[PDB]
């Protein structure tokens, strides 16, 4: 898994985000967090709306602030229509939780 | 009490002249349990035989199954010979006289303390 | 293979004769009072794994 | 080899080595490694220890 | 090819190793198990009406001595 | 006596058995590499 | 609340230590400390009490359509554990 | 439960797996199938 993790890290910094985007919907090794990291710089916006249910319910070791930050990508850039009325709640919760982990 | 005399005679035929009065009843119970079990095995074979009456061949198969699993006997005269044949090529270690009766190496002995418990 | 492994590794029984764990040391030591209250009792998922492992 | 009258007797004879048991135990350790069956053929045929 | 001996070990215990000389013994155990079952099945096959067939139904009646039940049709 | 058995003509279970074998689940990038090359 | 140490004191054994201790001597144990030989007696009690409770259930559903134990209350209770006992009642 | 000079034969023994080949040699139910065919259809 160290080889896989470093290969992902090396490919991310070599501007190969499209390859990792297609890697997230293979037959197995379903990794929704990898898709959320790589799919916001391309036109593939349908994957994000699907890979949020298992992201939120998994509660992966106090990882709520980054998911809240990732919620703004769909809110700010929505294809059909978005009310953009709860952006203030998103930033306030993200800032409060970021400061909360700063004290830790 | 006709079974008591023949059972004593059977023990007498094997060179035993002193016994206890309770073993004779035990063998009678063993004989009763043996036939009762094998009759039940005949019933299930006869019931599986889709026949009303009980045939005699079902008993032969039933006693055959009883001897297959419920009785133990070593393989005689042929299997143990192969064991000696496949081990006949094993050599013998040399005799090195240092102090006489040495012992198997350390670890492969009943001298080992539990890992968890300590001082 | 189940018989052989069972003589070398630990396991736990669920509702009788069922062997499922065949794994780590989640079984506590019964001479500890902390294990007794834990036995009587039976983010959040990781701490429970710590209580066993 | 057959016409040399000296190497023919060389093939039909064995080279005896008088070594200790530890040296043979050192040899018995090496011969079990990978790619040693061909070398073991000479030992079982040409050399008597 | 497929399912030689190692994947069956993973089927029970993920982290378990077997010695090289143990694998052949298990195959011989299976080899003896195969012969014992088929010989007993053929004996029951010749018992139905002196011979009928190798029947899956009578195999279920045979497995009572092995204390096992196949999840098959029956 | 044991290692000679794995060297004396045992390649039928080594170079023919082990070919076209599915990769273990620990290495899940080789399948992605093969798919990229094929496509 | 309280650890198992004094809970082991609370139990009142029925089988004396001279019976369980003799069993360990047969198998090759010293049987010279009080503390290990109480679970075997408790385990023996649990094994017999379960059969005793099972026999009580059979006896109280005999013919209701003082308490005497017969073979009719013993051969079905021993059947689940694998004990097959069949004694002739005559001759 | 009888007494007689002859040994009572059950004729239903444990039937250990063994077949008679050559009237002196015995096989444990396998590993002598193809070879027996090879040396019986050729030699004789």
């Amino acid at each position: 898994q160290l080889w896989e993790d470093h290969w992902i890290r090396c490919s991310k910094e070599l501007n190969q985000w499209e390859a990792l985007t297609e890697y997230g919907q293979s037959k197995g090794h379903i990794n929704p967090y990898l898709v959320l990291e790589c799919a916001w710089r391309v036109s593939n916006w349908t994957a994000m709306k699907e890979a949020l249910v298992q992201v939120e319910v998994s509660c992966p070791k106090e990882m709520a602030w980054k998911v809240n930050m990732y919620r703004g990508y769909l809110a700010i850039c929505h294809p059909e229509e978005q009310q953009l009325s709860f952006i203030e709640r998103l930033v306030e919760m993200a800032s409060s939780l970021a400061i909360r982990e700063w004290r830790r | 009490p006709k079974d008591a005399q023949m059972m004593a005679q059977i023990l007498k035929d094997m060179g035993i002249t002193e016994y206890e009065p309770r073993v004779i009843n035990q063998m009678l119970e063993f004989a009763f349990r043996y036939v009762t079990t094998i009759l039940d095995d005949a019933k299930i074979y006869s019931s599986h035989a889709k026949k009303a009456t009980v045939d005699a061949d079902d008993v032969r198969l039933a006693i055959q199954c009883r001897a297959d699993q419920s009785f133990t006997s070593p393989p005689p005269r042929d299997f143990l010979l192969d064991i000696a044949r496949q081990r006949n090529q094993t050599p013998l270690p040399l005799i090195k006289p240092y102090s006489g009766p040495r012992l198997p190496p350390d670890r492969y002995c009943l001298t080992a303390p539990n890992y968890r418990l300590k001082s | 293979l189940t018989s052989v492994v069972s003589r070398r590794k630990a396991y736990r029984l669920r509702d009788g004769h069922f062997k499922y764990a065949f794994g780590s040391n989640v079984t506590p030591q019964p001479y500890l009072k902390n294990s007794v209250v834990a036995y009587n009792n039976l983010d959040d998922a990781e701490q429970q794994a710590a209580l066993l492992l | 080899i057959l016409s040399n009258f000296k190497l023919r007797a060389f093939l039909d004879n064995k080279y005896v080595v008088r070594l200790q048991e530890d040296s043979y135990n050192y040899l018995i350790r090496y011969l079990q490694s990978d790619n040693n069956t061909a070398l073991c053929k000479v030992l079982t045929l040409h050399i008597h220890l | 090819t497929k399912k030689k001996l190692q994947d069956l070990v993973r089927e029970v215990d993920p982290n378990e190793q077997l010695d090289e000389d143990v694998e052949e013994m298990l195959l011989q155990i299976a080899d003896d198990f195969i012969e014992s079952v088929v010989t007993a099945a053929c004996q029951l096959a010749r018992h139905r009406k002196s011979s009928t067939l190798e029947v899956k139904d009578v195999q279920l009646h045979l497995e009572r001595q092995w204390n096992m039940w196949i999840p098959g049709f029956g | 006596k044991r290692c000679f058995k794995r060297y004396s003509r045992s390649s039928l279970n080594r170079q023919q058995d082990l070919s076209h074998c599915p990769p273990p689940p620990q290495l899940r990038l080789l399948d992605f590499l093969q798919k990229r090359k094929e496509r | 609340l309280v650890d198992f140490l004094m809970q082991l004191e609370d139990y009142t054994p029925t089988i004396p230590d001279a019976v369980t201790g003799y069993y360990l001597n047969r198998a090759g144990f010293e049987a010279s400390d009080p503390r290990i030989i109480r679970l075997i007696s408790l385990a023996a009690q649990k094994f017999i009490s379960d059969i005793a409770n099972d026999a009580l259930q059979h006896c109280k559903m005999k013919g209701t359509a003082k308490y005497t134990l017969t073979m009719e209350d013993l051969t079905p209770a021993l059947s689940e554990y694998g004990i097959n006992v069949k004694k002739p009642h005559y001759f | 439960c009888h007494y007689s000079g002859h040994h009572p034969q059950p004729a239903s023994f444990c039937t250990f797996g063994s077949r008679q080949i050559g009237r002196g040699y015995y096989v444990f139910d396998s590993r002598w199938n193809r070879l027996r065919c090879a040396l019986n259809l050729m030699v004789e």
